[PDB]
RNA sequence: UUAUUGGAGGUAGAGCACUGUUUGGACGAGGGGCCCCGGGUUACCGAAUUCAGACAAACUCCGAAUGCCAAUUAAUUUAACUUGGGAGUCAGAACAUGGGUGAUAAGGUCCGUGUUCGAAAGGGAAACAGCCCAGACCACCAGCUAAGGUCCCAAAAUAUAUGUUAAGUGGAAAAGGAUGUGGCGUUGCCCAGACAACUAGGAUGUUGGCUUAGAAGCAGCCAUCAUUUAAAGAGUGCGUAAUAGCUCACUAGUCGAGUGACACUGCGCCGAAAAUGUACCGGGGCUAAACAUAUUACCGAAGCUGUGGAUUGUCCUUUG
RNA sequence: CUGGGGCGGUCGCCUCCUAAAAGGUAACGGAGGCGCUCAAAGGUUCCCUCAGAAUGGUUGGAAAUCAUUCAUAGAGUGUAA
RNA sequence: UUGGCACCUCGAUGUCGGCUCAUCGCAUCCUGGGGCUGUAGUCGGUCCCAAGGGUUGGGCUGUUCGCCCAUUAAAGCGGUA
RNA sequence: CUGGUGACUAUAGCAAGGAGGUCACACCUGUUCCCAUGCCGAACACAGAAGUUAAGCUCCUUAGCGUCGAUGGUAGUCGAACUUACGUUCCGCUAGAGUAGAACGUUGCCAGG
């Protein structure tokens, strides 16, 4: 139930297309005891955890040093492509 | 043959062909469903002939569900006239659909029989179309 | 030569220039028009008369403010200049 | 202080976009003007930044 | 002109809150075919309601980018306005792009916007008003560049590196069709023996039941099970009027390494028939002299620069 | 005037869409109105709030008038938008 | 082919049919070579290759067409103002 | 704290539950008078105070509805390069919807407690 993520800064157009491209997932992380962060995630593992864990499964997800548990509040997807634009995480308060 | 009861206007402007499906990308109501991967004009002709070619092969054990309605209107001036004197009277019904659009859907039968029931739609329509499922 | 028939429409009226005649932040000499329209789309404000035909005129010599006026409404206003 | 010069024609280019050509002080092509840098000038070769090479 | 700030307005997109259009679900206000003033329940459920999903130039709960109007506004630039003398013009064209019309026909037609032509020579696009580059004061057997190019025609790379293509694709076209070939993933089986081949079996109830004149595994319907297994379907096909017969699925051996499916993609193939002569690279020719991605050179105009000269402004300023 | 002319249609004015979120903008483009009306249907002062639906009620019926509740405007605004 | 458009030609680009002379394309009428066939043979059907040569005389109608008579291996379809 | 009267885009509303009454505000009691009903003292008007917090009203709780609402991403788009592709690429701008969240108001002046 753990996937690493990378943090991003301020994003063109063309950088996020070679996100995409390179099969990383940009994405953002909200909810109670984080404030927002931009992070980037690789589809194929975030495929293969969210099957274990489901769809409203809770995830483990690398925030930089920290680790927040997660849950996938959102998603956007391309049918055309089959691809995952987006995704956005809600951080669970326990 | 589809078409819609009544409308307010019936002389109406070409629908914009440009650009990528609004709605209805997602199959919400079937197991399967087509995708249209091009642009192009769907005629209420060429949607019963697809129609009819899926019920067959299905055999009605399954379910069709057409997602796209020829909605908009558009008119044919009488053969052999010059031009001008007003736009011409009603020829078709046609329903815009864009990369993306999922024409129909299928449920009640196995995947192998909506491929090819799919498959046979597929044949009848102007668009180049790919196999879907639901998504989750 | 196949024969044509004929249009039932081909008429439209003249466009009347209707809208904002004087910016916002500019300023205006007593009686200059503000903004022509049919109905209130917007309201007569502060130091602004309402025409008959809806016309939105200055009362004083000022500076233009259009102004929100509730929720959903907008209202034009002339200030003087210290 | 940067240096700007005109290394593409005006020929064949909107009219708007000429205006600012003329308007940065650029003349004939591969003309050249020494100007403060300050944010409207930088709009101003923003405009034009496909006409004009910048050096500073 | 730009920057900064404020404003008007409803387009693109989007959305369905309104007006219409529309798909699939449920669901019923109220009685009829129906079962009692004494009750019920297998249409219509048309009212309506609800959940999900779509559509709109003349729909809007929303709503940009731009453009527009302004500012005791700053930077840069050089116009602007008024009055008076003299005009010409009122057939426009293409291209690009936002639209109407036409057929998402026209080198069509009609409006918006921009550019060029018109009224523009020079270089490129073989030739080619309107495309691309660029605006010719005059002279030079000087230099640098643009578009476009660098094997020969024909000036400059038979340049460098790494791949792709085999179709002269490059150097005309579609639905659709295909063990062409390259790349990037996903997944099944496999030296406890994969895939194919070869050898052997491939059975019993049972010719399963109905149908049909006939249907025995193989015209059409219903079910599709037990038994001996080292394995067998109430049969994938060929075949018989029906049979039969052949064969397959599946299984056990021989050799031993890979073998199968799927998704997303690069570049090619077929589909592809017209009239004087090759004739859809300008020619020769090309397997790179094609294509893709980088790198470094060079060629290339009447552009820019150098030198001399002309005319007219402007500024220094008798001078020049 | 006219996608040659004739024939057909049209000619002024108003409203909308085409119109590309200022304004303006064409075609024999898509839709409709006008050549009035009102002596109050004008002015002012004061007062007032709809359409529709449900339920109850005689003549009375889906629908007349009455009553309550809900109803944000789906009403009305002389006459097109 | 019937049209759409109105771009060269109105200080002239002669217009239907026939006659004379042809010439070219191939989507092939005949003849030549094939595949498949619901191909026994003889005949056919359909498709592929193939443009070398060949592809008749009459009645009616200005006719092009078209019908008809009699033939022929066949009586091809188009372009060339 | 309460009341009168103003400001603000409903974060301010609606709904539901609860609480409150020397004063105040109502309900309320009458119609003699001012005044009133296209009938009606219902309302309006006036004269009052027996009764009552029942309701309105005020206060409290709430997030069901309505309202507000990011960040991120997406559509669209100015400009540019490339192309003619129901296009591509780069840059700036940047929605709508949805999501987290906000929110059961915040305040000015005057008179009382
Ligand atoms: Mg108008
Ligand atoms: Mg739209
Ligand atoms: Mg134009
Ligand atoms: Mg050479
Ligand atoms: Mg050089
Ligand atoms: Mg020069
Ligand atoms: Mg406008
Ligand atoms: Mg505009
Ligand atoms: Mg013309
Ligand atoms: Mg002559
Ligand atoms: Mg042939």
């Amino acid at each position: 139930s753990l996937k690493s993520i990378i943090r991003q800064g301020k994003q063109t157009r063309s950088d996020l297309k070679q996100l995409r491209k390179s099969g990383k997932v940009p994405a953002v992380v909200y909810g109670y005891g984080t404030k927002n962060v931009s992070v980037k995630v690789d589809e194929v593992e975030f495929i293969k955890v969210i099957r274990e864990v489901g769809r409203n499964g809770v995830i483990e997800l690398g925030v930089g040093s920290k680790t927040i548990k997660v849950m996938v509040a959102d998603y956007q997807f391309d049918p055309l492509k089959n691809q995952i634009t987006h995704i956005d995480f809600l951080a669970i308060n326990m | 043959m589809l078409l819609p009861k009544r409308v307010k206007y019936r002389r109406q402007h070409r629908p914009k062909t440009t650009g990528r499906s609004k709605g209805g990308n997602y199959v919400t109501f079937g197991e399967f469903g087509l995708q249209a991967t091009t642009t192009s004009w769907i005629t209420s002709r060429q949607i019963e002939s697809a129609r009819i070619a899926m019920t067959r092969y299905m055999k009605r054990g399954g379910k069709v569900w057409i997602k796209i309605f020829p909605h908009t209107p558009y008119t044919k001036k009488p053969l052999e006239v010059r031009m001008g004197a007003g736009k011409g009277a009603v020829e078709g019904w046609i329903a815009v659909v864009k990369p993306g659009r999922i024409l129909f859907e299928v449920a009640g039968v196995s995947e192998e029989v909506a491929r090819e029931a799919l498959r046979l739609a597929s044949h009848k329509l102007p668009v180049k179309t790919k196999f879907v499922k639901r998504e989750e | 030569k196949k024969g044509v028939s004929s249009t039932k429409n081909g008429r439209d009226s003249e466009s009347k220039r209707l809208g904002a005649k004087r910016a916002d932040g500019q300023f205006v000499t007593g009686g200059s028009i503000l903004y022509r329209q049919r109905g209130t789309k917007i309201y007569p404000g502060e130091n602004v008369g309402r025409g008959g035909d809806d016309t939105l005129f200055a009362k004083i010599d000022g500076v233009v403010k259009f102004e929100r006026k509730g929720r959903d409404k907008k209202q034009v206003s002339v200030y003087a200049v210290a | 202080k940067l240096q700007i010069t005109l290394t593409r024609s005006v020929i064949g280019r909107p009219e708007t976009q000429r205006k600012t050509v003329e308007a940065l002080g650029l003349k004939k092509t591969n003309s050249s003007v020494v100007v403060e840098d300050n944010p409207a000038i930088r709009g101003q070769i923003n405009k034009v930044k496909h006409l004009v090479t910048v050096e500073e």
